[PDB]
DNA sequence: TCTACCGATAAGCACAACTACCTCTCCTAT
RNA sequence: AGGAGAGGUA
DNA sequence: ATAGGAGGTATTGTGCTTATCGGTAGA
């Protein structure tokens, strides 16, 4: 039980950094939470249900992600419907799903469908357990804005299609959120480079 | 790519200790290491012995020090073997309902003393009042290979740990770069099933030892699949710093912008296609 | 006698190169034909044994 | 993985268990006869990992590791850092203790932690 | 060489080189988990059975790989120092 | 004859896959048992006592009772009468292309020729069984096709004679249906075609395409070659050479290596370099190819103290080394070491051909 | 620019209720060689 | 262990190790020139050539298009797709 | 309780197994 | 004139 | 237009495209 707690410790740990990282105004009190502070503060039993909380963007407070934590692995489709009706009824454009196993294909085509009116993000557990954004060999990524994207454009007078591209299923794109149309900056130990989501 | 090459660097607090990283390295290497139950067995051999038991209890006397030279007890292997037993359980497609192993310091067998410090381990197999059992043949050539084939050490993905010493690591470290030299270990994992990646298996293995490994600098020594774990800039890297030591390795002297330039015509497109047909149709595609 | 396997020793062709009255050594003092100055460094002289292959220098003009 | 011929007519005996009978005994289907087991033994064979015949020596299977070397350690006798270091048990102690093999070929010297 | 002393000694040097380089591949091949009680700092009896049995070392590095490669490291290793004779033993106006 | 171990696929389940001793005879699939029994044999302990392994491996008696069980699964009762013998000609029987002999006459035959007893050939079995048994075990070497020892060498008396048996066949074809085309509605020199064979050999010698060892279609090449006639040394070197035909020219394997078979036999220290690297080596000076003796070895061999090969299967061998005579199970002798003397004696002695082999092995015992 | 062969001869007897067949080409100095 | 096998199970494979003592002033002995020949048997036969060749094809396939633009960029042919923005060279003529 | 696609295990099918080269011999049914 | 097969060079 | 039985044997090696083979998820 206790190799289960320090596990979702953290994996929380983790999310709150890629919050953090990604900009949603997350305390340094849940960021520099300890795991005796953190054991201390879970209780008993968490049952995967405190982890659930909402936090909203910092420059803009309307814009807002739910995070939700299934009670059961293996997820089907009436979960799903219930997660998007809660969604509908918070009023909430984004939200992150974490889950123990690998996804319904189901309720990853129900998740596809209802991929325009809200967008998802489905993490595994184990996937969370290791910061990717923390690593050496990993540059400094940079999401530009659009005006900043049509800037560049401008400058090299260049299509978006002529650019480097990253597919949307590498890590760093889903760490980041990084939908289709996106272009980043990159730094490297200086020459930087430009990378199309596509 | 069945291998699956493995690289993980020792956390920088070992140091503070004396000889605290050989001593890491040491205890990684132990825990995280495959070792079948087979090995450390010498005789095993199934005795007549007469929710009801069954007949034909098996036998499998161990010499005390083998466990010795192991670091292993009885008990630990007893549980050990109970754990395995109860987390698959999908062979062994007859009454198995239930399976207990005892443990005995000596046990009442004449055939043989030719041991008197080996210690025996007794399996003794549970019918649910039915005879499907009786039989010998079915046991000796399911059971029996079942046992033997039950790693008591490390994990079943782990093939091999080594401990290797190098100079210039693809991960070079922030700060300290005056330590000219540090300690590594090399995983080498099976890849017998494609379903689950091998990093993620050797994530779960790590979980007791997750501070003694720096995950900061540790990375699979693929390429393909580098990607997909720390992006395709740190494959970029990793491929770089590979070409580099191929080049460096055949004698000639080549400048860097020209394997730049290799590494950044073959990762255009977000992955590393390959060289055949079928990778420059993809990344026309 | 010159057998692959049974060579005589150094020792032996040296006695008998010296015994002919040249170098033990094989290598004998020059002059140059160009200038008539003598060499600073011995030149090793040997009548060895050489062939001529088929290949010509006309067979191979495209 | 034993097998014993019948005196009555030279054949192949399997064991059976009886439930009243309560005791090991053989018997072969070509005559009838039931014979007394001895020392209640059906199945005995020595654990051995010889199933990859005549394949070990092509493909390096690395049945016995090598030891790790490590560069840290500075010898004693010699200024040399190469050095093995390895674990094991002392003569009379308890537990794993840390050895170091000097790895200068003129030195051959050897010490504890 | 000089003259045929200094060729005599020379062989001489050579062979016992050789036999150096040999006695420390021989030494290097214990170098395995096999040995790891025989390495430790403790009380031995089989300390001659590892050198009187010399026929057997070179039966088993040719039967295995990694046995091999530390021997053929080791004898580079060991014949680096051969090799460094022939300045000893070369004169100066030596062509090669 | 092929005996082959390896794990049960015929009406065998998912908990028994045990590897068991199978016969391929006629591509019939016979189990090694009922063979055993077949041949003269009534009880489990003789066919043991005939398969000497003299070894204690548990792998050895698991294979020996699977096959047992296997056996006695396939056919019932087949200790007891003749069953065996019904059921290994029912088998023959099922071929596609069953031999028109009874089983009565096909196991005297087309079983062991060289033996003429049935019961001998029953332990010569036995014997081949035993050598399998230890080449598993690990006791027994495995042949390699590298070594020269295995391997012979055919210039003309055999190259060529594959060849005129292949033409005279197809003459005789042509031959036949001729004269069922003209018997039907002559001298016999009209009937025989004389150009086929002729056109058939000028072509082989032309083309250099010669028949295959084993295959009647896929011609093998580079059995014909040119000479040179830019010296002697070349035209001498092309008559003294030894070509192996490998599958394919990129991997070979072993064989393009020197081997210690080649001391004084080939030459180890030339070979052509390229594709053909290693195939092809020059046989050495003091090198001679052994033909086939007129004369018979086998009267010669009882009179140095050679022993004939029991007939019964029950009476066992104590010490008595086995003799081998181009493979073929002659007779026995009680010490190797003299009888292995005493040949090279009278060999010495122009009483017996210059060119034979002689081989004593105390390992094989044999 | 011939073909340097010997003939065959064996006699065929045909029943009811030496002839030539082919050339083989000959070696030099063989057995049957001027 | 020149003899098939030394007995000591039965080998089957084995890697060869050996070392001549003597030189070729000296004179080789004939297992001495069989060891030499053994050893040197290697690029006797050329039929690996063929992978420099094939790599060398593949990569010039795949890195032809490559080329500098005016404005600086590396592009490629096709689509005139962006490679690099900057040549990542050391200086030290641009 | 019966549909409904949905990833694994064998079974074939298709290119790839090098340049610049230079000679000779043999080939085209019946 | 085009092919098939062998021995060969850098 | 006719002709060219039948034999146990003795290239790999990577991608690609099936089929089939169970196999759970949803109503
Ligand atoms: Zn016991
Ligand atoms: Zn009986
Ligand atoms: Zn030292």
């Amino acid at each position: 039980t206790e190799e289960e707690l320090k596990r979702l410790y953290r994996i929380q740990k983790t999310l709150m950094q890629m919050l953090r990282d990604r900009g949603y105004f997350i305390a340094d009190s849940e960021l520099t939470m300890t795991k005796q502070q953190f054991i201390r503060k879970h209780g008993d039993n968490m049952k995967r249900e405190d982890l659930v909380t909402l936090k909203a963007k910092r420059n803009d407070n309307s814009d807002q992600l739910y995070i939700f934590f299934p009670d059961e692995a293996k997820v089907g489709v009436k979960t799903m419907k219930m997660y998007t009706n809660r969604m509908k009824s918070e009023n909430v454009f984004r939200a992150i799903l974490v889950v123990q196993q690998n996804l319904t294909p189901f309720a990853r085509t129900c998740i596809s469908e209802i991929s325009s009116k809200f967008h998802l993000e489905v993490f595994q557990e184990a996937e969370m357990l290791v910061n990717i954004k923390e690593h050496v060999l990993v540059p400094e990524h940079q999401v530009l804005t659009t005006e900043e994207k049509k800037t560049l454009l401008e400058r090299y007078t260049v299509k978006e299609t002529q650019l480097p591209r990253i597919q949307v299923t590498d890590p760093i794109a889903r760490y980041f959120g990084l939908k289709r149309g996106q272009v980043v900056k990159i730094i490297r130990p200086r020459y930087v480079t430009y990378r199309y989501v596509v | 790519q069945r291998e699956q090459t493995m690289s993980l660097y020792l956390s920088e607090y070992l140091s503070k200790k004396k000889h605290g990283f050989e001593y890491g390295s040491l205890e990684i290497k132990n825990h995280l290491e495959k070792l079948s139950f087979s090995e450390i067995v010498s005789t095993s051999m199934i005795i007549f012995s007469p929710v009801p038991l069954s007949p034909w209890v098996c036998h499998f006397h161990i010499s005390e020090k083998v466990l010795k030279r192991k670091q292993l007890s009885a008990e630990s292997v007893v549980s050990s073997l109970n754990e395995q037993y109860k987390s698959r359980n999908r062979e062994l497609k007859l009454d198995i309902v239930d399976l207990d192993i005892q443990n005995t310091n000596h046990c009442s067998s004449d055939d043989q003393a030719m041991k008197d410090d080996n210690v025996c381990i007794t399996v003794t197999v549970v019918e649910a009042s039915k005879h499907s059992v009786l039989e010998l043949d079915a046991i000796r050539l399911v059971l029996i290979p079942f046992l033997l084939d039950s790693p008591v050490k490390g994990d079943q993905g782990i093939k091999k740990v080594n401990i290797l010493w190098t100079d210039r690591p693809k991960a070079p470290k922030r700060n300290g770069n005056h330590l000219a030299g540090e300690l590594y270990l090399k995983v080498t994992m099976y890849g017998d099933r494609g379903k689950r990646n091998c990093w993620t298996a050797l994530l779960e293995t790590c979980l007791p030892i997750m501070d003694m490994i720096d995950w900061g600098r540790s990375h699979p020594d693929n390429i393909r699949q580098c990607c997909s774990v720390y992006g395709i800039d740190a494959g970029r890297s990793i491929f770089v710093a590979n070409l580099e030591s191929a080049v460096s390795d055949t004698g000639k002297e080549i400048l860097r912008e020209h394997l730049l330039l290799v590494a950044d015509s073959l990762s255009v497109t977000g992955e590393f296609v390959a060289l055949n047909a079928k990778g420059w149709s993809k990344q026309r595609q | 006698h010159a057998t692959p396997f049974s060579t005589p020793g150094v020792t032996e062709i040296t006695e008998q190169l010296h015994r002919a009255g040249f170098s033990r050594w094989g290598n004998e003092r020059v002059y140059n034909g160009r200038s008539g100055e003598m060499m600073r460094s011995m030149i090793f002289m040997g009548p060895t044994f050489y062939q001529r292959l088929v290949h010509m220098s006309e067979d191979k003009v495209k | 993985s034993t097998m014993k011929f019948c005196r009555e007519c030279n054949n192949i005996l399997y064991p059976k268990e009886d439930k009243e009978q309560k005791i090991l005994l053989y018997a072969c289907r070509n005559c009838d006869h039931q014979e007394v087991a001895d020392n209640s033994c059906v199945y005995r064979n020595e654990v051995h990992h010889s199933v990859s015949e005549r394949t070990q020596i092509l493909t390096d299977v690395a049945s016995d590791p090598t030891l790790p070397r490590t560069k840290a350690v500075r010898c004693s006798k010699c200024q040399h850092r190469e050095a093995v270091f390895f674990q094991a048990t002392a003569r009379g102690e308890e537990g794993m203790t840390l050895f170091f093999v000097c790895c200068n070929p003129n030195c051959g010297h050897r010490w504890r932690e | 060489s000089s003259d045929l002393q200094s060729r005599k000694n020379l062989t001489e040097e050579i062979s016992y080189g050789l036999r150096e380089a040999e006695q420390v591949c021989n030494k290097q091949q214990l170098m395995v988990e096999s040995w790891r009680d025989f390495l430790a700092v403790n009380g031995e009896d089989k300390e001659e059975d590892s050198v009187s049995d010399l026929a057997r070392f070179c039966y088993e590095r040719q039967k295995s790989a990694t046995l091999s490669e530390l021997a053929v490291s080791a004898f580079k290793d060991a014949y680096r120092d051969v090799q460094a004779l022939a300045y000893r033993y070369g004169d100066q106006s030596n062509s090669f | 004859f092929i005996v082959r171990l390896s794990e049960n696929e015929k009406a065998e389940d998912y908990k028994r896959r045990e590897k068991v001793l199978t016969v391929y005879f006629l591509s019939t699939e016979i189990p090694v048992w009922l063979l055993f029994f077949a041949l003269g044999v009534s009880s489990d302990k003789e066919a043991m006592d005939l398969i000497a392994f003299d070894g204690d491996d548990a792998s050895i008696t698991n294979s020996l009772i699977a096959s047992i069980h296997v056996a006695d699964a396939v056919c019932e009762a087949f200790r007891c009468g003749n069953n065996a013998l019904t059921y290994v000609e029912q088998q023959i029987k099922s071929t596609k292309f069953p031999p028109a002999e009874s089983v009565d006459e096909c196991l005297h035959l087309y079983l062991f020729p060289g033996l003429q007893s049935l019961k001998k050939k029953a332990r010569f079995l036995g014997y081949m069984v035993k050598c399998l048994l230890n080449s598993y075990a690990g006791k027994r070497k495995c042949e390699n096709r590298d070594s020269f020892r295995n391997k012979r060498i055919e210039l003309a008396g055999e190259l060529l004679e594959r060849e005129i048996r292949v033409h005279l066949a197809h003459a005789r074809r042509k031959m036949t249906r001729a004269m069922q085309k003209h018997l039907s509605g002559k001298p016999i020199e009209h009937y025989l075609d004389a150009s086929v064979i002729t056109n058939g050999l000028s072509r082989a010698f032309s083309t250099g395409a010669w028949s295959h060892p084993f295959r009647k279609m896929e011609r093998v090449s580079g059995v014909v070659a040119n000479l040179g006639r830019a010296n002697p040394l070349q035209t001498l070197i092309d008559l003294r050479r030894t070509r192996q035909q490998v599958l394919y020219t990129g991997k070979v394997g072993d064989a393009r290596y020197p081997h210690p078979s080649h001391w004084g036999r080939v030459c180890f220290l030339s070979t052509p370099d390229g594709e053909n690297c290693g195939l092809v080596k020059n046989m050495s000076l003091l090198g001679l190819v052994s033909t086939q003796s007129l004369e018979s070895v086998v009267e010669k061999l009882f009179a140095c103290g050679m022993e004939e090969l029991m007939d019964d299967t029950c009476t066992p061998l104590f010490g008595k080394h086995k003799v081998l005579l181009n493979g073929d199970w002659v007779g026995l002798c009680a010490d190797s070491e003299s009888f292995v003397a005493e040949l090279k004696s009278r060999r010495r002695q122009s009483e017996l051909p210059r060119e034979m082999e002689i081989k004593r092995d105390k390992d094989d015992n044999e | 620019n011939m073909t340097y062969s010997a003939r065959i001869k064996v006699n065929v007897q045909v029943e009811v209720f030496d002839i030539l067949i082919g050339s083989i080409p000959v070696m030099v100095k063989s057995i049957l060689c001027k | 262990p020149l003899r098939g096998a030394k007995g000591k199970t039965t080998t089957e494979s084995y890697v060869p190790y050996g070392v001549i003592e003597n030189s070729f002033l000296t004179g080789l002995n004939p297992l001495e020139s069989f060891v030499h020949s053994v050893t040197s048997r290697d690029s006797s036969f050329s039929g690996n050539a063929d992978l420099p060749g094939t790599l060398s094809r593949r990569l010039m396939f795949f890195m032809r298009d490559i080329y500098a633009a005016y404005d600086g960029t590396v592009r490629n042919s096709f689509g005139n797709q962006l490679v690099q923005f900057t040549y990542e060279t050391d200086g030290p003529v641009e």
